[PDB]
Parts: C-alpha cells; sequence; structure tokens
C-alpha cells in the first residue's frame, strides 16, 4: 500500500518537536510570501 | 487584543490647550499613546484626538486603519465616557454577546487590565 | 528582493503596514527606507506574510 | 474527477430595517471566504450614506470648550450628532445644512431641526442636549453624502471660523460579521456554508446594502474587459 | 468624487507568465479584487492531467521493468509532470502511446502525435532505457479541475492499468502587488498588479478571464433570496 500523509499521522524534527497533523488546508488558504509562494507547514510558536 | 500601547516619544510633556498637544503630535514631537499632561490632568493625545460616540464607531475606525485595537482612546459606552482601547471594548462586546446580557457582562469583566 | 526590484515592482502597501508594526516592535530602525527595514527583518529571519 | 454541482440557495432572515442574516449554501471548498471577505470590505467602506461633517455653535470657540446654560459639553453634543441618521430622498442632493435654535428649560431632540426639502430624519427621538433656565443653543450642522469613515482632521472642512470639524461616519453599515461553516451535500464533504450578518442604521436596509455590495464587486470585474 | 473605470494593462511572456495591472482603484480595493482572484486561480481553473498509465508486462505500480533504470513509481512521478494542451474544446480525453527501445533517454517528445493535442514540455524526462531495454506505455489524460488523488477517481482503461494522482490546475503560481497611486488630487489609491504563472496548457490571461467569470457567476447566486422558515 502506498501511504499518503493524512490527518492523524505523526511528524517530528530532530529537536524533539513532535506533533500530529490536525488539518490539511488547500493551497489558497495557506500563508504565503509576497511573491506568491505558500508555506508547507505551520508550526505553533507556543511549543518553543 | 486587550493590551495597550505605552510610548516613549512624548515622555510626559506639559500642555495647556489640547490643540497644542494635537499640533505637537502633528509635528511628530509627541506620540499618540505617550503619557503627557494637558492642564493639570494626566492623559494622552489619543484620548483627545479620537472620541467615539459608541463601540460601533470605534471598531469602524479600526477597520479603516484610523486606529489600532491597542491604541488608548475615548469611547462612549452605556452612557459613560471611557478612556480605553477599542480592543477592550471589543472584548466587552464579545462577552456581552456570548452571554446575551449586557449589564451583567459589564459587571463581570475587569476592563482596565 | 533585488530580483523583485529588477522585475519592476516597488514595496507593497501591506508590507509598509507590517513595517509600521515592526517599527513599533523595535525590530527595525525608524528612518530607514522600506528595503533597508525589510533587510533587517530578513536578517532576523522574519518575513512579511 | 467527474463533478456535478446543484448550485446554491440564498436564505434571508431580517429584523426591521436594522438587521439581517444571510445564508448561502452549499458552496465549493474555499468559496466561503472568497465571497465573504470582499463583501465585508465593500459593505464597510463603499456603501453610500450621510454624516455630519461640521458643527457651529454660537459663542463656542473650539471643541473642548463648555456651554453655559447647557449640561452637556461640546464633545458630548458632537457625539450625539454622530448618531444622527439622515436620509436623502433626492439622489441629486449632495449636502444640507441643518439649523437648530432653542432655549429655556427644554430637552432638544432630532425632531427640533427645521425640516428641509427631501431630507428625512430616521431617528427623531435621538437626544441632542438639555438646556436649563437661561440656557441658549444656536447651532448649524453640515450633513454630506459619502462613503466609509472620514476623521475630522482629514476632510478638514469649515464654513466659518468657529465651525468645528466632526469625524464623519458615512457608512449606513455599523458592523459586518461572516462565518464559514463546513457542510455536506450527499457524500460531498468539504462544501462551504456562508453566513452573513449585517447591521445598518435603518437609512439603508441590510439586504439593500448587500445588493449594493455585490453590484460594486460585479462592476469591478468588468474592468478586466478592455486593455 | 466617485472614481470611474480604471485603465487595464496587460504584459505577457509566452504562454507561461503574465502581469495584469488595474489603476487607479479606490483604497483597499487592490486586496478586495486581487485576493479572491488568487483564491480562484489556485483552485477552480480547469486543466489537463494524466489520470492513468498502462505498461506492458507490468501488473502494478510496485514493479520494475528490465532494461529500465527507473522503477514504475518514479516513472509515474515523472508522468505527473507531463503538461498536455488540448486544442479542441470538445475533447474530454486522450490516450497517448509511447513505444521505445534500445539505449536512449526517453522524454515526453517520444509520444506518438495526436490530432489537436500539444505537449508543452517535450524535454520532460520519462525514462532511461538500456540495451535491450523496452518500454511500451499507454497514458490516459483527462480534462478536470482541482486535485483528485488516484484513490478517489480510480480510473483504469484496462485490467493492469495504474490510476494516477491528477493535479488538473494549469496554474503554477499566483501573486498580487498593491501599490500606492494617485489620480488628480486624490491620494492613497490602489494600483493592482496580478502576477500569474501557468504551465502553458492555458495562458495566464485565459486563467484570469475564467477566474473573473467564476467570481461573477458566483455573485449571481445572490439574485434569488428566500424567506427563512425557521420561525
Ligand atoms: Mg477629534
Ligand atoms: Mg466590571
Amino acid at each position: 500500500q502506498k501511504r499518503k500523509l493524512q490527518v492523524g499521522d505523526k511528524l517530528a524534527n530532530r529537536h524533539g518537536n513532535k506533533g500530529v497533523v490536525a488539518k490539511i488546508l488547500p493551497v489558497e488558504d495557506m500563508p504565503h510570501l509576497p511573491d506568491g509562494t505558500p508555506v508547507d507547514v505551520i508550526l505553533n510558536p507556543l511549543g518553543v | 487584543i486587550t493590551q495597550v500601547r505605552k510610548e516613549k516619544k512624548g515622555a510626559g510633556l506639559e500642555f495647556a490647550t489640547p490643540e497644542e498637544a494635537l499640533a505637537a503630535h502633528e509635528r511628530g514631537e509627541v506620540a499618540l499613546n505617550a503619557p503627557i499632561k494637558v492642564a493639570g490632568r494626566e492623559t494622552s493625545v489619543g484620548r483627545l484626538k479620537y472620541v467615539f460616540a459608541n463601540p460601533d464607531e470605534a471598531l469602524l475606525a479600526v477597520a479603516h486603519g484610523i486606529v489600532d485595537l491597542q491604541d488608548v482612546v475615548t469611547v462612549r459606552y452605556m452612557g459613560k465616557r471611557l478612556e480605553t482601547s477599542p480592543g477592550r471594548i471589543l472584548f466587552a462586546r464579545i462577552v456581552a454577546e456570548a452571554v446575551e446580557d449586557e449589564k451583567v457582562a459589564w459587571e463581570l469583566i475587569q476592563l482596565d487590565v | 528582493f533585488g530580483k523583485r526590484k529588477g522585475e519592476g515592482f516597488g514595496v507593497d502597501k501591506r508590507e509598509v503596514e507590517v513595517l509600521r508594526r515592526a517599527e513599533k516592535l523595535g525590530l527595525v530602525t525608524p528612518g530607514k527606507t522600506p528595503e533597508e527595514q525589510l533587510k533587517e527583518l530578513f536578517l532576523q529571519g522574519k518575513v512579511v506574510l | 474527477l467527474d463533478s456535478k454541482l446543484k448550485a446554491p440557495v440564498f436564505t434571508v432572515r431580517t429584523q426591521g430595517r436594522e438587521y439581517g442574516e444571510f445564508v448561502l449554501e452549499p458552496l465549493e471548498r474555499g468559496f466561503g471566504v472568497t465571497l465573504g471577505n470582499p463583501l465585508r470590505r465593500i459593505l464597510l467602506s463603499s456603501i453610500p450614506g450621510t454624516a455630519v461633517t461640521s458643527v457651529y455653535i454660537e459663542d463656542v470657540l473650539h471643541e473642548f470648550s463648555t456651554i453655559p446654560g447647557v449640561k452637556e459639553d461640546v464633545v458630548e453634543i458632537i457625539l450625539n450628532l454622530k448618531e444622527l441618521v439622515v436620509r436623502f430622498l433626492n439622489p441629486s442632493l449632495q449636502t444640507v445644512t441643518l439649523l437648530l435654535k432653542a432655549e429655556g428649560p427644554k430637552e432638544v431632540k432630532a425632531r427640533d431641526f427645521l425640516p428641509v426639502a427631501d431630507v428625512e430624519i430616521m431617528n427623531p427621538d435621538l437626544h441632542i442636549a438639555t438646556l436649563e433656565e437661561g440656557g441658549r443653543l444656536n447651532m448649524e450642522v453640515r450633513v454630506d453624502r459619502g462613503v466609509g469613515y472620514v476623521p475630522a482632521e482629514k476632510h478638514g472642512i469649515k464654513d466659518r471660523i468657529n465651525a468645528i470639524p466632526v469625524d464623519a461616519v458615512f457608512s449606513p453599515v455599523r458592523r459586518v460579521a461572516f462565518q464559514v461553516e463546513d457542510t455536506r451535500l450527499g457524500q460531498r464533504t468539504d462544501l462551504d456554508k456562508l453566513t452573513l450578518r449585517i447591521w445598518t442604521d435603518g437609512s439603508v436596509t441590510p439586504l439593500e446594502a448587500l445588493n449594493q455590495a455585490v453590484e460594486i464587486l460585479r462592476e469591478h470585474l468588468t474592468y478586466f474587459s478592455n486593455p
């Protein structure tokens, strides 16, 4: 089976920041740079 | 949204007539939210410059970029002249609409913090 | 940025508003041009979004 | 892949001329805020209305002064004049000057203003000021057509030397609130439901305001036609 | 003091890129017009994508082909980047055929030409074929809108065919600039510039036009009010 990332799957970085994907927004709902480039992932600063 | 601005530009200057305060603010000598003294009372330029007849007008002014939510200002709410931010008025209205009682909601909140 | 300046585009209104907000936050030095301030923010790793 | 759209149904719920609720469902994913945001922006800024732009009061130099014989200060009176809802019946009319002369132990209302051709006061029971014995109030107020919100020191208009510029609230719309909730049609999961809430002063109805709001937007879309 | 119809400027580079200016516009209308268009341009603009792949002697996606460097998964990944333009509006589907062999690097150019169908990126790499390496493919490309994963559409032309994730949107990127402008004695007005990048399937101007059409049609939905029976 080929498994695409879905809501409830678990992500982490090398620094101990871990979390479960709670939402997947369409590209037009994503925060973007002035040149139109949208961000991939939004991490809450409260976790730092 | 409920925090207020504290600015160092004015730095507690003394003014006689409020129009001198407005003029000084226009020259860039005194910041909007910087504490100053007009006459004997301590106040800020913002409380003078912008005086709203009701919350709706204040938030409408916020929508047009006239003032931010953290700017200390003057608003007429429930027959009272209040020196406060549009943000705290907004909070008050959030509570009031949530509980559907305006008087009680006014009594429950601490507005000045 | 320089790419943008070459493409014929100036600083955005919203970018200016954000620069005002950032100016109040002590992130940039008041009096500098929009580009200089955007560079200061970018050097802090922050961008307009 | 293969898609079939039923198309949306518009639902209206109104209380008087002051308030209304607008529900548009179902909508394709994302179109909830795509429609709702411009409409809100337009409804606040671009809707034509009237406002008091200037006030002159006899023997009153500036805004922070006080009025002998009257209990309210100038500041409070100006506020009361901001809440005046004035409607222009004739589309031609740009501006009106309303005069008010009263004295003695009386409470001045919006009814007291001398009637002008094709000018209707929606709120005649609005309180302006209270006068005591010997109290005298002579005032002229400037009422203009316009849109949005203009501070007093922006338009900066004076008919005479003692005329006080007033922050001009043109917008008949007091507030706009919209909320997009997820909804489902059959097995379609992510479809949008747009709920719109519009508060006006009664000079324009919420439904009229919205209809005017969409028309402005539609008209702007036609600007992409001829290069 | 009412603003009137603004000048609309158009700048194009090939079929890939475009800039669309509107000036002057009333304050705050740069965003009001610009943003919904970007939201519609990134989502609702119809286009073409490969919906299916069949390779001879390949039963599924998880298999490798003798003489070929890339596994089927990578091959399909490459085929997801294939940009196919339909000249005829009436045509909803096309099956491209690819027959290749011997040592060579098979690109998207190697597909057999079909009437009223143009490949916008003929240099796109598909596979690396070795001596005796042999590749026979049939790829189904459809018209569609948005993003439909393979699991949702499940399109199979034949038994051993593999459903492909389809990104239908022709629009690669959308940005908009709002700059300070003035007309006469008016100040703080808006100059709106829409920057549009597409894949060539449809031109940025076409995209802008059908986006505007979509928004207008949506505005039509307010034409028929209904009383609320909740009371
Ligand atoms: Mg003022
Ligand atoms: Mg209290």
